[PDB]
């Protein structure tokens, strides 16, 4: 999209992840599998629900009674009432449709930004210990495990631990 | 002729305020009310044509 993640350098989506909106896929010696990112997903969910609550709850109520109420003695006042009804109809139709379009564009871009941001958060942490594959994956220049993967996911990853091993395997 | 008659009956109405008197006076042709209607309004509404079933 706008941030080039969804349908971008990350081609497809993951059917296997029912846990959340954005998550990880790890593939190591122990075993592969998916896992969500609760923080980013819940933040998005809170914002999105706050969005649809905004376009719904901010609408004014106003009890009114739409009808003819004007006889054939007064066809000018009928026409006046008709101009008014249609005038608002044209206003609300046009405004509502464009609102939905613009808001949907923003929403999709919003999701894109979220995935991209998670990608950057990860890459910024891993640095040159991994080979950036460009498809959304990182191939480790060392041997990571389930104990190391969780360290990446939870925000505490030890770069200098794997620095020298990664360097040697990098210039291999 | 409408319903056989060439004659007509033209009706008018009014809202008589509280503690106020109304005065009918006629030498002929008057069609008098036997009843009045007490009324109150918090607001107005409309009239709907449906043809069927209040539920
Ligand atoms: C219509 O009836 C009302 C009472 O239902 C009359 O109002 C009262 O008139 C008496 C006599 O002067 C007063 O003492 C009261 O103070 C009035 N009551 C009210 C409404 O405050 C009224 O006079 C009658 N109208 C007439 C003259 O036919």
């Amino acid at each position: 999209g706008l941030f080039g993640a969804i349908a971008g350098f990350i081609e497809g989506g993951w059917q296997g992840m029912v846990d959340g909106w954005y998550g990880y896929h790890h593939s190591n010696d122990q075993g592969s599998g998916y896992a969500a990112d609760k923080e980013s997903t819940q933040k998005a969910f809170d914002g999105i629900t706050n969005k649809v609550n905004s376009v719904i709850e901010k609408m004014n109520t106003q009890f009114e009674a739409v009808g003819k109420e004007f006889s054939n003695l007064e066809r000018r006042l009928e026409n006046l009432n008709k101009k008014m009804e249609d005038g608002f109809l044209d206003v609300w139709t046009y405004n509502a449709e464009l609102l939905v379009l613009m808001e949907n564009e923003r929403t999709l871009d919003f999701h894109d930004s979220n995935v991209k941001n998670l990608y950057d958060k990860v890459r910024m942490q891993l640095r040159d210990n991994v080979k950036e594959l460009g498809n959304g994956c990182f191939e480790f220049y060392h041997k990571c495990d389930d104990e190391c993967m969780n360290s990446v996911k939870n925000g505490t990853y030890d770069y200098p631990k794997y620095e020298e091993e990664s360097k040697l395997n990098r210039n291999e | 002729k409408v319903n056989g008659l060439g004659s007509r009956m033209e009706f008018s109405w009014t809202l008589l305020d509280m503690w106020d008197t109304i005065n009918f006076e006629s030498t002929g042709n008057l069609i008098a009310p036997e009843y009045g209607f007490k009324i109150s309004k918090r607001g107005s509404s409309g009239i709907m044509k449906t043809e069927g079933t209040l539920e």
